[PDB]
């Protein structure tokens, strides 16, 4: 898996948009997308939201968790704890990147939101680094990584798994 | 506090090992041999207690203090009287220190308060001076004795104690020092410099200052290549209540190692068998094996082997002297491998000093005066030939040396002594060395139609001081050209097994030795197609390591001349000297003199050494006569 | 002994990016000739061992047999790695290879490539009701239905729909559906312009 | 309190700059540049970052203005902010990495530099940007950042006393703080520095000479003292051209006039520059550069491209420009198992007529070579070329100073006016040219230095212009020196109507084009890139001759020797130009240089063919 | 879409079609001959009993049997106690590239010869890998758009593979964050064929 594919998975999350067009209910294979009425909010997958924004057909609304006070509390909690804390979204980094890159005009205080998400990302990456070092140094056979998102795992997963494969083979040399 | 007690407990546990017994036995030996320093291998400590080893290497002074306290307690446990004998017991370290292996360039501030192992060359030494440790004083009026302890920034527990001795008691009654009851330790300072081959491009080598105390004094002399294990400290100072904040740094040694072969029984048996195998072929094989990368100059290589082996110097009951050192001169056309043979001897001989005619002076060759670092005392520093005492001096571009500088070489070349009469200093220095010199003729390229004396352009006395003189000519011969070209191109195609294709030699190198003992013998070198060719390999090559061991063992033998050899040598000397115009074309390169007879004796003795024989026999004399016959005459071409 | 096969292996090892060098015909023939020589010497030794009951020859027979096996292993590894690179060619460029690349391949390698191409076409045809699914396309996740493309070289007529085509000339730009341009982009004919 | 509040506010602003600064656009993406660099460097174990002044001005103009006007205090605040941000980016950390490290903040700007001559009193204590040449570097020494002091009498200790940066000392407390009652009073000056409690950093001192083009007419170049510390230490070496950002400062020694200070003028002080950032001027390889170099080496006509790029202003001399290219790249240095070395450097001599651009070629190679020294034979001495023995002013002891061939170690030394050199001075170079070492035995110093450099020499003939009738009398050099040259070019100014017209038009067009704004040439490589390409190849590739190439070389060498031997016999005079084993190894070196241009591990028969053609045109032509 | 056959040198047996394994088994290994070997004297005519030779690992593995009929195998100095002690002091400073490019793979295959020091060779290989992991992970995941020649200089072949994987992960995320991961580009092979 590469980062583009994790972003592809993240693009299936639902967000809210206000369209400037009228459309009847669409019966997509994935699921119905309610009628579109100018000025009224509607929930759609992130990929369709980004596409409609790029075509000047909708205005995006920030998710509930994309709030400065909530994000500051979450960053402080993440810094205080030892393990990974539960995240507002399983694709918070990708959602933040896409929404703030394409609709900053629609999201007030986007710079603060980006900085807080960056802080959380840095803390969690450091925790994952500590976890990997502990796994190798203490010669573990298994680990628990709860509340860790797919993008975080994918950032260094291949390296860690290859190292663990080599280490296991070195641990099982003497068995005939 | 508690950490110090725990460290002392751990170290005492480490040295009480009868329940494998290596350090219990080492301490017993220390007692038996009258020593007060125990050398500890950090690998054993790391094996038995890793945390204690890491702390020792990273917090050196406190850990060493605890270690030495524990050692004193253990020694007292084995024998209390011996412990009372010595003020303190010291600990030296050896083994692998990981990243603490450094050079004077890589020894930086990040290694402060750490144990480090430095490798380098000793450039400067100082005089040994006593340093007061404990002072004892007696009061004649009150009949009581008082003791004082001293320490400085250089002691393990740094504290700037006062140097002034007590002179009176708290009561006014006066005090007198008991010098024979006080304690003093020897103290010396040296400088260790980066190895020039390791320096980066365009950079002069860096240096570090080292402090040797107690037994470690005089373990190293200038010119040595040493490995010093010690602790790295800064010496902060103040003046008028002001500090610059820039501090000198010193290395406080705990162990000094040299970088004298060690012989095992198997190696001794191999050497004895090699000597026994052949009677006449040993010398020829050894000479053939000397500098493999040079296509043959066979007689010159035999002469260089004789030079390395040497003769036997005679001391007479009256006190007269006859030298045993063999001197060789090579005069030649450009590009005939003279400098390469000199460089090979420089790389292989145990003590060899390089010198260039244009880059040397009489002072630099013999000795120099300067002010002592302390007290400004007129002191002497050894020159090249004194540093080469019982060694070799290789002088390249001999014809470029100034005549006045050349004249200073006569006394060393003949008598082996240097007389210093300057700056209120009158000394006789021992410079008993063999001279290997290379030169070009007066016209650059030897003129065969002129005589040897006119080409060489040197005075007969200097030529007489050389045991052998070799005229090496480049004669364009298609077959010789083919052979030399094949050899040279094979040499240039060679690639060492470790290296990969396309690799370039770097300018400079990082520290490669990662232990005090090298973690890594066979008589004959393994065959390599490029190094030796596709020939059937009928001639075998003796390996470099075996050659180094064999020559060391042979140099100690002193063959005794026999009556038959003496008769043959006398007859041959008479024939050599009487023969005038022995060949009408032939001319003498050097005059035949009684020095020629001494040279015959020297060469025969060296040949007998090569065989490891206790007597000089007729074969050795015949070989010496053959060498002299080849060297002393040259045909002159007529146009 | 096995140094020629070692040269065969080293040639491929020196190019770890998958490029196909020219087939080493002379090296392969050398290896085969050496194998025949080894086999003949072993046959003579085996016959003598049977005839005269000389045990001392068995180590030599084993040594030669091991050398033969080593030569075989190196040959097969070389050929198989070449096959892997050729296989990658199909998925990286397409069904029709540039003549430059065809030049390096041996004739037998071209036959292998043609057979593999036919098998892949059959499998891709078998997936769906009509025409199946061409899984050589859609190599990256899709973002937009249409994209902007610039012609990096002259290519001539290019069919958009059966009715209509467009002329590809250098430094012209076209706004086209992505699924019609992916293949030419992967071949270095078009460049994807992001604005 | 108020000062503390102001300092805290400024530190907060620096911290926010480090946390929030971003590069990119909403069309492409965004990167938190400085936070990411700090996080990566800290993980790598490199505790420094480099901050652009323009970025800081973009974030907060007042902060940049303060940093320019009062560098010391605000730089300290910026370093504290950097330490804070480094903790947050890496804060959960693995075992053995608990203690947070200090961060050195380097400074970089796009502003135009100012000269040494322009450094005036009114700029004291300001941030300055200065270009120059490094002429001297000191040894690495230890400078205290933190000290602990202890009382001689009572053992009362004051710990963690901060030290000022730069060339500034500290004044110890005059009196101790222990209780007056009960104990006899503590003596004056009771405090001493505890050796093991001191935290130190590496420091260095440098001399920076003004640029040669900036020197006023008729004046000796001026220099300035530089103070470097931590990661700035040991970055530059003598000969480097640099631009330094620093603080114009004053040495703060003891207030007292100890030893009865008796200066020639009153209230004078010593100036220096406290270095905050170094930029080495062209006059590590990025992956983009390395890919570009690999592309160049693979061009089918790379040899032609490099030759066309050597002194493009000179009208002809194609064979001499091809040989200079080989000298620039060099051969492969080797060490045989017995310990004997074979040199890989190539020596070249141009002997010829006046006004033939020999000196212009030497000047170009000085600029083009990664390491290059230009000297004159007339203005040289034996000690100046190799190395000198002299007295050290501070130590009162003999030391060693390297000459031209020590400064040019690893590069090229261009010796112009080689014929004007004295014979005693010329002879001092023989060892360095072949053994590539310098042996010294003087004044109690016995040492050996490295001199692995290529010699490029130019000279005139004995009679000024080469006279064909005089024959061997045209050359005055000894056979020993001449055998140490791989290639010898006899340059004859041949008069021809057609070539002379072409040369004149080229020279005129060259003088008119001096006004034209510089433009690139399709078939050439600019000097800056060629200089970097040469350095890359020399470190990456050491070629060897192929077994087939060696057989071809062996047979031609034998023929060449016979022809030289026959020619001398017929002429009845031993030729001035010798053909020895050194000339065989010279052809090997030239073949390896040609391969090194193409980054090829093995030299082929075509390489030997070109090497033999170069030898034929240069040295065999001279010898016959 | 090109993936060479992967190395199997750390397992009980090496992979038949692995180029890395063939190169690794090309490396030599000291042996002592336990039987006269006729008709092969030309290559080292008989080779006398007790002779000492250096053989490629593949050839030694072929002739070796547990009862030591044809030859007996001795460990290279790199895997003996002298060097094992050096490794334990600090495994990060030893140059595993110069001391055998396939250091781990070669040492793993030495366990087939049933030496009395097998447990010590095995334990040393594991501790060396563990002691070097943190530096490899940090350098590979934090050296961005920089020269890595000094970072991989001392790494062996197996470690250089891990370093390349770590660099790939770092580069992919940087490309995604900068917005370069969405452009459709010419294939890797096409780039190396038509623009190199
Ligand atoms: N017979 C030979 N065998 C091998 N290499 C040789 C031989 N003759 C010369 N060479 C090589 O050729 C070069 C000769 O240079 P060298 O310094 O040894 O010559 P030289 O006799 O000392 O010359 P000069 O009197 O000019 O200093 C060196 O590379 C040397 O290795
Ligand atoms: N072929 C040429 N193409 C271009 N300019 C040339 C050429 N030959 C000479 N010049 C110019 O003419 C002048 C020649 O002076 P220069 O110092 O280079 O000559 P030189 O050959 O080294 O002479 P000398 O032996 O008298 O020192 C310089 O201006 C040089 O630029
Ligand atoms: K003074
Ligand atoms: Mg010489
Ligand atoms: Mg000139
Ligand atoms: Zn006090």
């Amino acid at each position: 898996m590469d980062a583009a594919e994790v972003e592809f998975l993240a693009e299936k999350e639902l967000v809210t948009i206000i369209p400037n067009f009228s459309l009847d209910k669409i019966y997509l294979i994935g699921g119905d997308l309610g009628p579109f009425n100018p000025g009224l909010p509607v929930e759609v997958p992130l990929w369709l939201a980004i596409n409609l924004k790029q075509r000047q057909k909708c205005r995006l609304l920030p998710p509930e968790w994309m709030d400065v006070e909530k994000l500051e509390k979450m960053r402080d909690h993440e810094r205080k704890e030892e393990t990974f804390t539960p995240m507002p979204s399983p694709y918070y980094m990708e959602l933040t990147k896409l929404l703030l890159n394409h609709a900053s005009d629609n999201i007030p205080k986007a710079d603060e939101i980006r900085t807080l998400v960056k802080d959380m990302w840095d803390t969690r990456i450091a925790k994952l680094r500590v976890s990997a070092d502990s796994f190798v140094r203490q010669q573990e056979a298994h680990a628990k990584l709860d509340n860790l998102t797919l993008m975080e795992i994918n950032t260094s997963g291949t390296f860690l798994t290859q190292a663990l494969n080599h280490m296991y083979k070195l641990r099982t040399n003497l068995q005939p | 506090d508690v950490e110090l007690r725990e460290a002392q407990r751990d170290y005492l546990d480490f040295l009480d090992d009868e329940e494998q017994g290596i350090y219990q036995s080492k301490v017993r030996e220390l007692i038996s041999d009258n020593q007060y320093r125990l050398i500890v291998n950090v690998n054993d400590l790391r094996r038995k207690n890793e945390k204690r080893a890491n702390r020792l290497l990273n917090n050196a002074f406190e850990e060493l203090v605890a270690f030495q306290r524990a050692l004193k307690d253990f020694v007292a446990s084995i024998d209390a009287t011996y412990a009372k004998q010595y003020e303190e017991f010291y600990v030296g370290l050896e083994g692998s220190f990981g990243s603490k292996h450094v050079s004077p360039r890589t020894l930086t501030s990040c290694f402060l308060s750490c144990v480090v192992c430095v490798e380098g060359i000793v450039t400067k030494c100082s005089l040994v001076r006593p340093k007061v440790v404990r002072s004892v004083h007696y009061c004649p009026a009150t009949k009581k004795t008082i003791e004082r302890r001293y320490s400085d920034l250089t002691t393990l527990v740094a504290f700037p104690s006062s140097s002034v001795y007590p002179t009176k008691d708290e009561e006014n009654n006066p005090l007198e020092t008991e010098y024979g009851l006080s304690v003093y330790k020897d103290h010396q300072t040296i400088t260790i410099q980066e190895m020039p081959e390791k320096a980066p491009a365009g950079q002069l080598p860096r240096s570090v200052d080292v402090i040797l105390d107690d037994d470690l004094v005089d373990k190293a002399k200038p010119g040595d290549r040493v490995q010093v294990v010690g602790t790295y400290r800064c010496l902060p100072g103040k003046k008028g209540g002001y500090t610059s904040g820039t501090f000198r740094t010193v290395l406080i040694a705990c162990n000094v190692k040299q970088m004298q072969p060690s012989f095992s029984a198997e190696d001794i048996a191999k050497i004895k068998k090699f000597s026994k195998t052949r009677s006449k072929d040993i010398f020829d094989q050894l000479a053939k094996s000397l500098a493999p990368s040079i296509h043959g100059h066979d007689y010159v290589k035999k002469a260089i082997l004789c030079l390395l082996l040497g003769g036997v110097e005679r001391d007479l009951e009256n006190g007269s002297h006859i030298r045993g050192d063999i001197n060789i001169l090579l005069i030649g056309d450009p590009s005939v491998a003279k400098s390469q043979l000199l460089r090979y001897v420089l790389c292989t001989a145990p003590r060899a000093i390089p010198t260039t005619g244009r880059g040397s002076s009489g002072v630099g060759l013999t000795a120099a005066v300067t002010t002592d670092q302390e007290t400004g005392e007129r002191r002497l520093e050894a020159g090249a030939m004194v540093l080469a005492d019982r060694g070799v001096v290789c002088i390249d571009e001999f014809d470029k040396m100034s005549d006045m500088d050349r004249t200073a070489i006569h006394e060393v070349m003949e008598q082996g002594r240097v007389t210093i009469a300057k700056a209120g200093i009158h000394a006789r220095l021992n410079a008993r060395c063999s001279v290997l010199a290379a030169a070009n003729p007066v016209y650059g390229r030897y003129d065969q139609y002129k005589t040897p004396m006119e080409n060489i352009g040197l005075q007969d006395s200097l030529l007489s001081r050389f045991d052998l003189l070799f005229i090496m000519l480049d004669q364009m011969d298609p077959e010789q050209d083919r052979e030399i070209s094949d050899h040279v191109l094979r040499m240039h195609r060679y690639r060492a097994p470790g290296e990969q294709d396309g690799d370039a030699m770097p300018l400079g190198s990082a520290v490669d030795i990662l232990a005090t003992d090298d973690p890594n013998t066979q008589i004959y070198e393994k065959h390599d197609n490029l190094l030796h060719g596709t020939k059937k390999k009928k001639e075998k090559m003796v390996s470099a390591a075996f050659m180094k061991k064999y020559i060391h063992v042979a140099k100690i033998i002193k063959p005794v001349l026999t009556q038959e050899s003496a008769t043959y040598i006398a007859e041959e000397y008479s024939r050599l000297r009487s023969q005038d115009s022995m060949s009408s074309d032939t001319a003498r390169t050097s005059p035949v003199t009684a020095r020629t007879l001494e040279t015959l004796i020297r060469l025969a003795t060296a040949h007998a050494k090569a065989r490891m024989s206790k007597t000089v026999d007729l074969q050795d004399a015949e070989e010496a006569v053959e060498l002299v016959q080849y060297a002393y005459f040259k045909k002159v071409l007529e146009k | 002994f096995c140094e020629k096969a070692m040269e065969l292996i080293r040639e491929l090892h020196r190019a770890p990016e998958g490029q196909l060098p020219a087939f080493n015909e002379d090296g392969l023939r050398q290896v085969l000739e050496e194998m025949k020589a080894l086999y003949e010497q072993n046959q003579s030794d085996v016959n003598e061992a049977k005839s005269g009951g000389r045990s001392d020859l068995i180590p030599t027979i084993k040594f030669r047999h091991c050398s033969l096996l080593r030569n075989r292993r190196c040959t097969v590894a070389y050929l198989y790695d070449r096959l892997l690179r050729i296989r990658a060619l199909r998925w990286e460029y397409g069904s029709v290879l540039p003549n430059a690349l065809r030049f390096h391949m041996a004739a037998e390698e071209m036959e292998w490539f043609n057979n593999y191409k036919r098998s892949l076409a059959t499998y891709m045809r078998s997936l769906g009701g009509d025409e199946g699914l061409d899984i050589t396309q859609d190599m990256k996740p899709p973002k937009s239905l249409y994209i902007e493309v610039r012609c990096l070289k002259d290519y001539g007529e290019f069919e958009v729909d059966d009715g209509t085509s467009v002329l590809l000339k250098k430094n012209s730009q076209h706004f086209l559906p992505r699924w019609k341009c992916e293949q030419l982009i992967r071949q270095g004919v078009l460049e994807h312009i992001l604005s | 309190d108020e000062g503390q509040a102001r300092k805290s506010q400024l530190q907060r602003r620096f911290k926010e700059f480090l946390r929030q600064y971003r590069v990119g656009t909403d069309r492409t993406g965004f990167t938190f540049k400085y936070r990411d660099e700090l996080k990566r460097h800290y993980n790598l174990g490199e505790y420094w970052i480099e901050v652009e002044m323009e970025d800081l001005a973009s974030f907060d103009e007042d902060l940049a203005d303060y940093l320019y006007k009062q560098p010391a205090e605000h730089l300290q605040l910026l370093e504290e902010a950097a330490k804070e941000v480094a903790d947050e980016v890496t804060r959960p950390r693995p075992s053995g990495e608990e203690v947070l490290q200090d961060i050195q903040v380097m400074l970089k700007s796009d502003a135009s530099p100012s000269s040494i001559r322009s450094l005036k009193s009114d700029m004291m204590s300001h941030l300055v940007k200065i270009p120059g040449i490094i002429i001297a570097a000191s040894a690495v020494r230890a400078k205290a950042t933190r000290i602990s002091i202890q009382c001689r009498s009572c053992r009362n200790t004051l710990t963690n006393i901060a030290m000022r940066p730069g060339l500034e000392g500290y004044a110890l407390p005059r009196k101790c703080n222990t209780d007056q009652a009960g104990r006899p009073k503590c003596p004056l000056d009771p405090y001493f520095i505890m050796p093991d409690k001191c935290k130190c950093v590496d420091f260095q001192t440098l001399k920076l000479q003004e640029l040669p083009d900036a020197v006023p007419h008729g004046e000796m170049p001026r220099h300035m003292q530089l103070y470097c510390d931590r990661y700035l230490c040991d970055k530059v070496v003598p000969g480097n051209r640099v631009t330094i950002m620093g603080i114009y400062s004053i040495k703060k020694f003891g207030l007292t006039t100890s030893r009865g200070r008796d200066r020639v003028g009153v209230g004078i002080r010593s100036s220096y520059i406290r270095v905050l950032g170094i930029q080495v001027d062209t006059d590590a390889v990025s992956p983009q550069e390395e890919e570009e170099f690999r592309r160049l080496a693979a061009l089918p006509n790379v040899y032609e491209v490099i030759s066309k790029s050597i002194a493009p202003s000179i009208f002809g001399g194609t064979d001499m420009k091809k040989a200079i290219a080989c000298l620039l790249f060099g051969g492969s240095r080797k060490r045989l198992p017995d310990g004997l070395t074979r040199r890989g450097d190539i020596n070249l001599l141009m002997l010829g007529d006046p006004g033939t651009a020999k000196s212009q070629l030497l000047k170009f190679v000085e600029k083009c070579s990664p390491i290059g020294v230009y000297t004159s034979g007339k203005g040289s001495s034996a000690a100046g070329l190799t190395a000198s023995v002299m007295r050290d002013p501070s130590s009162r002891n003999f030391i060693m100073e390297g000459g031209a061939m020590v400064l040019a170690d690893g590069g090229v030394v261009c010796i112009d006016e080689f014929d004007k050199m004295r014979e005693d001075d010329r002879v001092a170079i023989h060892e360095a040219m072949e053994q590539q070492t310098i042996s010294i035995a003087k004044a109690g110093i016995t040492t050996t230095l490295n001199s692995r450099c290529s010699v490029l020499a130019a000279a005139n003939s004995v009679f000024g212009r080469w006279d064909e009738t005089k024959g061997e009398d045209n050359i005055d050099f000894m056979p020993t020196i001449l055998s140490r040259f791989d290639m010898i070019f006899i340059v004859k100014d041949e008069h021809n109507e057609e070539r002379d017209v072409m040369l004149a038009k080229h020279v005129i067009t060259l003088h008119v084009s001096a006004l034209t704004q510089t433009q690139a040439v399709e078939g050439e490589i600019d000097l800056a890139k060629l200089k970097k390409f040469i350095a890359y190849c020399r470190v990456k590739c050491g070629p060897r001759l192929s077994a087939e190439a060696a057989e071809k070389l062996k047979n031609r060498y034998i023929i060449m020797r016979s022809g030289a031997r026959q020619h001398e016999r017929d002429s009845d005079r031993r030729s001035s130009i010798p053909i020895t084993v050194r000339q065989l190894e010279a052809i090997v070196r030239i073949a390896e240089a040609l391969s090194k241009m193409k980054l090829q591990p093995f030299a082929t028969e075509a390489d030997v063919e070109e090497a033999l053609r170069l030898f034929q045109v240069s040295t065999l032509d001279a010898a016959l | 879409a090109y993936f060479r056959v992967e190395s199997g040198a750390l397992g009980p047996e090496e992979n038949f079609l692995s180029l890395d394994d063939i190169l690794m088994s090309h490396e030599k290994l000291p042996v002592r001959t336990e039987t006269a070997m006729p008709r092969l004297g030309a290559f080292f005519n008989a080779v006398p009993q007790g002779s000492k030779l250096e053989l490629p690992l593949w050839l030694a593995k072929g002739l070796f049997d547990n009862k030591r009929r044809i030859l007996s195998v001795e460990l290279p100095k790199i895997y003996q106690e002298g060097w094992r002690t050096v490794f334990s002091a600090d495994p990060n400073v030893v140059d595993l590239h110069k001391m055998g490019p396939h250091f781990y793979g070669f040492g793993s295959q030495l366990l087939h010869f049933d030496s009395p020091e097998n447990a010590d060779i095995s334990q040393s290989l594991l501790q060396t890998f563990i002691g070097r992991f943190r530096r490899i992970m940090d350098s590979s995941q934090n050296a961005y758009n920089e020269d890595t020649s000094a970072l991989v200089a001392r790494l062996d072949e197996m470690e250089r593979g891990l370093f390349q994987t770590g660099q790939k992960g770092l580069n992919d995320f940087q490309c995604w964050e900068k917005g370069q991961a969405s452009q459709i580009t010419a294939s890797n092979l096409v780039q190396n064929y038509k623009k190199r």
